């Protein structure tokens, strides 16, 4: 049915002619090239019963005037639990080996986000045990969240902590998404899951760098059509991490030049607002289940007005960014605690006490911002006694929020150590309220709860 | 072909469409799978049309219909209490609406005579607000500032502060996510404030064309009212987003890019928009629709195309700093950059009485203030302090004119002076429960709008004896 | 009956085609509509008997094979006695509902500008009541004049004033142009005019933000067409007040991109000097007779090196800065006294006794502003005793330029003062001499003349 021919190639991008019928948009085509078939995807109808496609797979060896067939449905996926413990391709297939998929249902990667109305209002939040995290910018369940970071300030690692902190220990079922990041990392993650055995409850897709542009764009939306599945169908809350979202964006100017759009602002697609929002607005807890996912974006150039991070913004209940000037200091996790911020932050939520310490360290840190200007230049003895007192306690409460993580023990060298809400709290408020003031600065760093802080300034003495 | 044709060419939520010899500009068509679209670019042999939503369905070949009809917005008081798209399909999905009439999307704002001068406060219920920066009914005042700095804060809350005042609010939410517009559809309607309120909603999902219309659409819903001779609320959340929009839809349809990618009329885009935003002659009605523009700029980027657009559009704007919201200073409003256009013509002559001397002490206050670090700035400076914990107040609390019309005079005739710092956001708390309880002075302030000899002097003296005891 | 048919349509800029003969360039089409008529003015000969046009009204309803007519001609407008005390159009038409306009004689609005040989040298001062501008920056009589500004810094109430003080008061007619600027803002100064009284000495033509880029862009030249009559065929004074300058350039670069303009520096049209200086030459005193023209100039985002204010700085005789700075401060009018210029500044015109004290206080507040970066970071302590002074002088200068104003009592909530040019002079000259360093520097703020500033230091 529906065989079209091949008129020009142009890198990632091919453009078919049908003789009779024309293929809708987003459905799938296959070519069959030197030994394997390739994958191609229709967007643009031309005219003269021509068809532009980008291609889901490297266009190497493909020829004029080539044979080419319409599936007719768009690329459908492998959905349900036969996909949980394997790996999964960008067209759904296995990557693991170890046999072909039991898959019972099927679903097509292109699908509508939920309606309003549809939607639910849940606002209760669940400890992280991150400090900096549960305090300032805690994270709310059936919640989007943003991991904001520069390259290499610890945002992938902040994932795999995360996973090792909720995913771990938790009877729901999880959901993984590489997308445009490391292949070892892919690796690593595999060996670590099997060996943990958090392997089995969750499911992995991947297309990383070596994969071209469609193969980064597209696998965005598969892991989270696999995550929509559980939601729906089995009505069950599912956790979904994606490492980077950034990719699946960058993939798109890659393309869009081909396409033929006019690049917008910095080079990019004009369509950046849509095609995001086309993906984030799927990505939301419904009535019928409940998705919290947690994904990390990549600021290219430490620059957050690029419009790939900027637009962003607006699809997350919490965000944490991670600041290069913090991870220089020596200070993991690198969180800004000022520009991180949380929806769920609010007397409503997370009561008084949580509430009225979290604003007042943002009061003192602020200050400290304030006045880190004018002791660069001169120094810590010319600003008053009233400063010199909450600059000292910013500086602690600063060095406070470093903590030791459970996945970079063997880098620091320390058992990372998981802190609760209400130790958290507890700990920020007698450092407020100043009865901490007797312990040096150098006894806060990767330490945890301040029982803790104090045995490190009497090993000290010793 | 004369009413109709067919898709030559379709892709990106546009359609290359030829014949449709005799359509109009801003014609409404209709697509199959009872899709829409709307016809800008007739060009000689061509039609470029703009696709709302399902562009995905259509394909090459598809005969398109011309239906002769400007696109337009079904506006009625069913309405009211309910969520809307930018079409006017009900989206709440709980039943639908039917209106009398149905109004045009895009018209032309109202003439010189058919205005009349603002003089009439639209009381937001914030302290720092309508105390030094007044907003009146017909007036358009932008809320610019930073991401997280209490944009929408000052938006709702202004709405909140509208229950019995008997004005209509329309909340336009452009490309927001869903997710979001469903907390303020519940916190308005928990608050009890959604049956005198509105919703239009074209998020992140829906398409760009939707987006764009979307203020244009809440703007005519609000029209209806104004022609009526009843007062109007709207509110673009917001238009730095709405822009975007725009920008999507010219850069496919080929209209060329400027400064920041952006097309030639972006601010042409919301010129015409935000003029519609008027109060009309008693002629006319005398009916209202104020505007409450929002914008979002990049790490305190005013310079920026569209920020700087709105800016020099509206009748004044108020400003957000983070460097003021992380200080804990809420609402972060920066009195020095934030203005009023319209001034004490859209107040109550007892809060003129106050609040007219504040923003310029505030404003010379925060300059001696970079200084200190004579004896009378000593007491200025002290002043200082104080004044600004009375404009520092919490969310979802809007002040009644009353409530804040004491709260200025405490410290501005210096009632305030010979306590401590820490207690004078109490001090005003204790002091307002008192008046209510005991003087019941505050309902004449409500009923007169003055400040005679007598109230003075009540104030004078039952401040002096509720000093007995400090807690 | 020489018709056309419309070709295509994109937005405001429309293309049109002539059977036999072609219209010229910059001549009014017209088109039929439902219950009215549309206007086109040509722009540019595209080829096979097409043109170009750009509407003086939205397209929204012209379909493609349309009837169109060519007048040409300009847009000729109504001008003489009849348009005083009448809200006009692009058009020339009324829209104030008084009546029809009947006219004595009627001009195009597209003139040539007046050559080398018309124009004159007067180079004559007048006081305008505002202390900062006639001491540092006064204006001249059939001279050229305008305000620079951002948003909110006070340039269109400050236009406002000098109506209230000029226009009122001295006899002579007026013509105020609103281009592109608030329509909030006309019916404010039409609602003060015919309380005033001025409205019946005045014309007012309008085309502000609401109208599309071709209104926007020629309402300039029939608020100008106006003026230009009433300098030569009638004879008398005029003074003509636009506001605002800018949106006549910021029409020219919407349209621009679809005219098929490559875009220039920072995303202007490529002929911006040529555009602006068309119509800004035009805009002048002669021999016949003078215009005292007074146009706001806007900023975009304070950048005085954006090239709309960067051309127009050229053509004006006295320009007056105004600085968001001292706006933040609170002190209006916002006037920057190192910045703000004017051509009759000179011992020539004002003699030496105001040439030489206006120098005194740009040299001491020049010192001020070197020396505020110590004062900042290093403090007030560590600054010499011969510069303390110069600094508490340079403070009480700048916040007695501030004055309150007459339209500006709805915003400061004071009545307006008037200060002639010898109590200014006087004034700034006693604080120079060292005599009011008793007089603490709050009693400067919004005070008329330096007797009632010494005096407010002990009122309090
Ligand atoms: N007056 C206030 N008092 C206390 N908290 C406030 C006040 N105004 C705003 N906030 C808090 O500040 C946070 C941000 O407010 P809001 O979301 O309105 O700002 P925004 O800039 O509109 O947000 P976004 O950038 O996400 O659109 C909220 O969590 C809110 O609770
Ligand atoms: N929580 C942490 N504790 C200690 N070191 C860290 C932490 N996070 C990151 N690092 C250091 O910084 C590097 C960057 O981590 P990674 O997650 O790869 O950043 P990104 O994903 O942003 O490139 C790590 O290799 C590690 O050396
Ligand atoms: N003479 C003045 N006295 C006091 N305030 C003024 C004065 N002129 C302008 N302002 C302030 O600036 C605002 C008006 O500025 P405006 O004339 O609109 O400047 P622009 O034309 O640059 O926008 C008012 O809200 C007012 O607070
Ligand atoms: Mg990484
Ligand atoms: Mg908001
Ligand atoms: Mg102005």
């Amino acid at each position: 049915m529906n065989k079209g021919t091949i008129t020009q190639i142009i890198s990632a991008v091919v453009d078919i002619a049908f003789k009779d019928e024309l293929p809708a948009i987003y459905n799938a085509l296959k070519v069959k090239l030197e030994d394997k078939e390739l994958v191609l995807e229709v967007e643009q109808h031309l005219g003269n019963n021509v068809v532009r496609t980008v291609a889901m797979d490297s266009t190497d060896g493909l020829k004029r005037g080539m044979e080419v067939i319409d599936t007719g449905k768009p690329i459908t996926i492998p959905v349900g639990k036969a996909v949980l413990g394997r790996i999964l391709n960008v067209l759904g297939e296995p990557v693991d080996n170890q046999g072909p998929l039991n898959a019972e249902t099927f679903l097509p990667i292109h699908r509508e986000a939920p309606e309003f109305d549809d939607l639910e209002t849940e606002t209760e939040i669940f400890e992280t045990g991150i400090k900096v995290i549960d305090l300032l910018a805690p994270y709310i369940k059936g919640g989007k969240i943003g991991l904001f970071g520069g390259a290499g300030v610890g945002k992938t690692v902040l994932i795999m902590e995360l996973i090792n902190n909720i995913a771990k220990g938790h009877g729901g079922i999880s959901v993984f998404a590489g997308v445009g990041e490391r292949t070892r990392e892919g690796r690593d993650l595999y060996g670590e899951m099997t060996e943990s055995g958090v392997i089995t409850k969750t499911a992995l897709v991947y297309g990383q760098m070596n994969e071209p542009p469609g193969a980064r764009l597209r696998v965005a939306l598969t892991g989270l059509t696999v995550a929509e599945n559980f939601r729906d169908k089995d009505g069950q809350d599912v956790l979904l991490f994606i490492d980077n979202i950034f990719r699946f964006t960058q993939a798109g100017s890659e393309v869009s030049a081909l396409l033929g759009r006019i690049p917008s602002a910095v080079g990019y697609q004009p369509n950046l607002a849509t095609e995001m929002g086309a993906l984030q607005e799927r990505i939301t807890s419904t009535k019928s289940g409940s998705i919290t996912s947690v994904q990390a974006v990549y600021v290219p150039a430490d620059d957050l007005t690029d419009p790939a991070p900027a637009t962003t913004f607006s699809h997350l209940d919490a965000t944490t960014v991670l600041s290069r000037n913090i991870a220089s200091l020596g200070i993991y996790p690198a969180v800004d605690p000022l520009d991180s911020t949380s929806k769920a932050l609010s007397e409503d939520v997370v009561g008084k006490e949580h509430y009225e310490v979290a604003r007042k360290v943002q009061e003192v840190l602020q200050r400290y911002k304030e006045l880190q200007d004018i002791i660069a230049i001169l120094g810590m003895d010319e600003l008053s006694d009233e400063d010199k007192l909450t600059v000292s306690r910013a500086r602690k409460i600063e060095r406070f929020f470093s903590q030791p993580f459970s996945v970079a023990e063997q880098f620091t060298g320390m058992e990372g150590k998981y802190v609760p809400v209400k130790e958290t709290i507890r700990g920020f408020r007698e450092i407020l309220e100043g009865k901490h003031d007797d312990i040096p600065e150098q006894a806060f760093l990767y330490v945890g709860t301040i029982e803790e802080a104090v045995a490190k300034s009497k090993d000290l003495a010793k | 072909i004369k009413t109709s044709g067919t898709v030559l060419e379709v892709g990106d939520g546009i359609a290359r469409i030829f014949g449709l010899s005799n359509v109009m500009s801003g014609e409404l068509l209709e697509f199959p799978h009872g899709v829409m679209g709307m016809a800008l670019n007739l060009e000689e042999d061509n039609v470029g049309a703009v696709i709302l939503g399902n562009a995905s369905l259509i394909k090459e070949g598809d005969e398109v219909r011309a239906t002769g009809k400007v696109v337009s917005v079904p506006a009625g008081e069913d309405l009211l209490g309910r969520v809307i798209n930018a079409l006017g399909d009900p989206i709440d999905g709980k039943g639908e609406i039917h209106v009398d009439k149905y109004m045009p999307i895009e018209r032309k704002a109202s003439g010189i005579i058919a205005r009349q001068p603002v003089s009439e406060p639209l009381q937001t219920g914030i302290k720092s607000i309508d105390g030094m920066v007044p907003i009146g009914r017909g007036q358009r005042e932008l809320i610019i500032g930073d991401r997280q700095t209490g944009k929408t804060a000052i938006a709702i809350d202004t709405i909140i502060n509208q229950k019995g005042q008997d004005v209509k609010c329309i909340y336009v939410a452009i490309g927001q996510k869903r997710s979001t517009v469903a907390q303020i559809y519940k916190k308005l309607s928990d608050l009890g404030c959604m049956d005198y309120t509105i919703i239009v909603a074209a998020t992140a999902s829906e398409a760009a064309p939707l987006q764009y219309m979307a203020p244009y659409s809440g703007v005519a819903i609000g029209e209806y009212f104004m022609e009526k001779g009843e007062h109007v609320l709207i509110i673009y959340d917001d238009l730095s987003k709405h822009a975007v929009a725009y920008r999507e839809m010219s850069l496919l349809l080929r209209r060329p890019p400027g400064r920041e990618a952006y097309p030639g009329d972006v601010f042409y885009l919301h010129s015409r928009l935000l003029e519609r935003a008027a109060k009309l002659s008693d002629e006319l009605g005398g009916g209202s629709i104020t505007a409450l523009p929002i914008i979002e700029t990049q790490a305190g980027d005013v310079s920026a195309y569209i920020p700087t657009n709105v800016i020099s559009i509206t009748d004044g704007q108020i400003f957000l700093e983070s460097q003021l919201f992380n200080s804990g200073f809420r609402p972060a409003i920066n009195a020095g950059i934030s203005v009023s256009r319209v001034g004490g013509a859209a107040q109550i002559k007892a809060m003129k009485q106050v609040a007219s001397k504040v923003k310029l002490e505030l404003a010379q206050y925060t300059e001696l203030l970079t200084f200190a670090q004579d004896k009378a700035t000593k007491a200025q400076l002290e002043r200082g302090h104080r004044i600004m914990e009375i404009l520092k107040q919490p969310q979802y609390h809007p002040f009644a004119v009353e409530r804040q019309v004491v709260s200025f005079y405490i410290v501005i005739n210096g009632h305030l002076d010979d306590i401590e710092v820490s207690k004078v956001r109490r001090f005003e708390k204790e002091l307002l429960d008192y008046l209510k309880a005991n003087t019941n002075i505050l309902t004449e302030i409500a009923d007169k709008k003055a400040l005679d000899k007598d109230l003075e002097e009540k104030l004078k003296e039952s401040i002096a004896n509720f000093k007995k005891s400090f807690n």
